[PDB]
RNA sequence: GGAUAAGUGCUGAAAGCAUCUAAGCAUGAAGCCCCCCUCAAGAUGAGAUUUCCCAUUCCGCAAGGAAGUAAGAUCCCUGAA
RNA sequence: UUGGCACCUCGAUGUCGGCUCAUCGCAUCCUGGGGCUGUAGUCGGUCCCAAGGGUUGGGCUGUUCGCCCAUUAAAGCGGUACGCGAGCUGGGUUCAGAACGUCGUGAGACAGUUCGGUCCCUAUCCGUCGCGGGCGCAGGAAAUUUGAGAGGAGCUGUCCUUA
């Protein structure tokens, strides 16, 4: 029972870089990344297969350790496959669209609302009211899907408003 | 919120935590939600 | 950014396209010039400065002949000094005229109060006024000064003293008309300052 | 009946660079140069310090929270005239004069504390326009 | 505009899960610093820029002093915005 | 706050209320930002952060307080010798007069009432607001300026559209 006592296996379209002490990058067909850690740790790439260390047991070096790994599997995860994250929404006048690579909304407000995804996101409208946050970094990923989140947050009477595909709403009785 | 300091949890569901050297509860119920103040 | 200075001569009416009148404040600026125009890598700042009379050479001095000579103009008597404005486009001996300006430009005015002397509370800070009547032997007076555990006065407390003679800038004027032939400015409204005084015009600091 | 010094002096400039120290452990050396009691010849009452120079100012460091939760005050002679400004943005904006407040706090209070103060001379940076005063490093024991 | 409060969070372990937190990222107030206005180099830390004047005479070994001046300013006078 | 103790003050520390003048705290009345709701909406309740600014005019009463009328976004709670009388008033308390009730044999007395009843002081120092002079700022002068730093300002409704 622990996380960065593991390792992450490198399947293959993968480069993975020590630039220096701790300066991970890495690369692939998704695109590239690249991380600073904390340098106490210690990293060691074998053939294939990454392995992760610490000098000691405390309660930094502990959660270091599985952090690490954590978060370089999302690294190599990104790369290789990318994230991905949905969006619903529910209403009536509820709908959205695209000006060029921008997001635009239609909700609930006299105005509409634009977003821009700037950092090498993209955003995809198979539907009028589905939404898809689709790059490489989980961080950046929702963070740009609370960003629209918070829009027009649901409502717990109607469920209204944004919505991730896998959420359970609270409930209310309107009187 | 419930801010108190007799800071507990209420349902099994509830779960205490710790954030910025403070002490907080969660629960999916938002009425069990607690901090110290 | 932009800006000019001339001098206050007085007010009056003016109409509209309308009967609507307009509060006007007429000013001359006989056309303006440059002197000098600084830098950041000398002076620490972008600026330029401006002239604004024509002196007679037994009121004027040599150190102010030569820091005009520079330009090919007389000494001058109400210079000041502009800031954060193009200074690619301006030049030394350069004039400057109301022409820059149109009717409907908005503006900063800035100049002088006047002079109102060493008046009282009242007048100089808007206080009220202990009553007339009733036994009162108080009015025309301050106030208390204050509290008593600090045994002192605290500062900000107001008091009579020589009112006016401030530098005083009004914000968001709006110009009415020009009349570049007799190098005129007509604003909507009313300025600090007395007849005869320095005014610097601005650009609107929106 | 020993010596007590009077325009018998010889002021030297010091350097110091700032690039990871604690502004306090640094200041109480200074200071203590600045007056006088790293020489032989030291008297209370003439300033036989040594001319200082301090560089890279913003490269101080601190302990703990402080530059979230160190607070230098500062009130006016105006009734609700005090203001606050916090370690960082103080090193931010300007790390001269809170590591001038922090020696001058440590200096002795008087004219002759004002005057030995008077000799420091702190830089951002590592600029140093005091090339003509032909100035030598000080390392610090601490 | 910038940084923040309460709050909201993203990623994420310690604690194979969960977690706004310890690492790391972002938001977020009539509030804080600015933006606006005024004063401000006695800021004895006395700043900067432009322009004007010239480096005279007497003693005094020198130190230094006085004694006429330049640029310029004032006394005095007419007056008030 | 009512109080307890008697520590400074009886070779005098003027005492209620009101006027003018403000100032500080925040346990916030409004405005701002949020959590929860037995929050449908509109309005609300409660709690949290926030003291920047603002926080009415009248009748009765000496009054504070309070009740009432009409407004307001709101009509905040307190400290500063229950702020401020060498700044004002002096209606009340609290001198001497007189009177009612009551008590007392009586002289007289009553946090019982009523009518009427002298509020002094040329500001030395600090402090505060304004104004000048002198010297300094490694020569002497005229101008323009930088900005450390200081102060000011900083409130809010109603209507239309969205609908």
């Amino acid at each position: 029972s622990r996380v960065g006592k593991k390792l992450l296996e490198i399947p293959s379209d993968v480069t993975v870089t020590l630039n220096d002490n701790n300066t991970v990058a890495v690369k692939g067909p998704k695109g590239e990344l690249t991380r600073t850690f904390h340098p106490d740790m210690e990293i060691k790439v074998e053939d294939n297969v990454l392995t992760v260390a610490r000098p000691s047991d405390q309660k930094e070096h502990r959660a270091l350790h599985g952090t690490t790994r954590s978060l370089l599997g999302n690294m190599v995860e990104g790369v290789s496959k990318g994230f991905e994250r949905g969006l619903e929404l529910v209403g009536v006048g509820y709908r959205a669209s695209k000006s060029g690579n921008k997001l635009v909304l239609n909700v609930g407000y006299s105005h509409p609302v634009e977003i821009v995804p700037e950092e090498g996101i993209e955003i995809e409208v198979p539907s009028q009211t589905k939404v898809v946050v689709k790059g490489t970094d989980k961080e950046r990923v929702g963070a740009i899907a609370a960003n629209i989140r918070a829009v027009r947050s649901p409502e717990p009477y109607k469920g209204k408003g944004i919505r991730y595909e896998g959420e359970v709403v609270r409930r209310k009785e309107g009187k | 919120m419930k801010v108190r300091p007799s800071v507990k949890p209420i349902c099994e569901k509830c779960k205490v935590i710790r954030r910025k050297g403070k002490v907080m509860v969660i629960c999916e119920n938002p009425k069990h939600k607690q901090k110290q103040g | 950014t932009k800006g000019i200075l001339g001098r206050k001569i007085g007010m009056t009416q003016v109409f509209a396209e309308n009967g609507d009148l307009i509060p006007v404040t007429v000013i001359e600026a006989a056309p303006n010039v440059v002197l000098q125009k600084k830098t950041a890598e000398n002076d620490g700042y972008e600026a330029i400065q401006l002239g604004f009379d024509d002196k007679r050479e037994k009121l004027s001095n040599k150190p102010e002949k030569g820091h005009v000579a520079k330009a090919e103009t007389a000494p001058k008597r109400f210079v000041k000094e502009l800031r954060g404005v193009e200074m690619d486009a301006y030049e030394v001996g350069q004039e400057v005229k109301v022409e820059i300006f149109s009717a409907g430009e908005i503006v900063d005015v800035t100049g002088v109060s006047k002079g109102k002397g060493f008046q009282g509370a009242i007048k100089r800070h808007g206080q009220s006024r202990g009553p007339m009547s009733h036994g009162s032997r108080y009015h025309r007076r301050p106030g208390s000064m204050g509290p008593v555990d600090p045994n002192r006065v605290f500062k900000g407390k107001l008091l009579p003293g020589r009112m006016g003679g401030e530098q005083i800038t009004v914000q968001n004027l709006e110009i009415v008309k020009v009349d570049a032939e007799r190098n005129l400015l007509l604003i909507k409204g009313n300025v600090p300052g007395a007849k005869k005084s320095l005014i610097t015009v601005k650009s609107a600091v929106k | 009946t020993p010596m007590a010094n009077a325009s018998t002096i010889e002021r030297k400039w010091l350097v110091v660079d700032a690039a990871g120290k604690t502004l306090g452990r640094l200041s109480s050396e200074v200071a203590a140069i600045l007056r006088g009691k790293h020489k032989p010849t030291y008297t209370p009452h003439v300033d036989t310090g040594d001319h200082v120079i301090i560089i890279n100012a913003e490269k101080i460091e601190l302990t703990g929270k402080k530059l979230t939760d160190k607070i230098y005050y500062r009130h006016t002679q105006h009734p609700g005239g005090l203001k606050s400004r916090t370690a960082l943005e103080m090193r931010t904006n300007y790390p001269e004069k809170m590591l001038e407040l922090a020696i001058k706090g440590m200096l002795p209070k008087g004219s002759l504390g004002r005057q030995m103060f008077k000799k420091l001379n702190v830089y951002r940076g590592s600029e140093h326009p005091h090339e003509a005063q032909k100035p030598e490093v000080y390392e610090l024991r601490g």
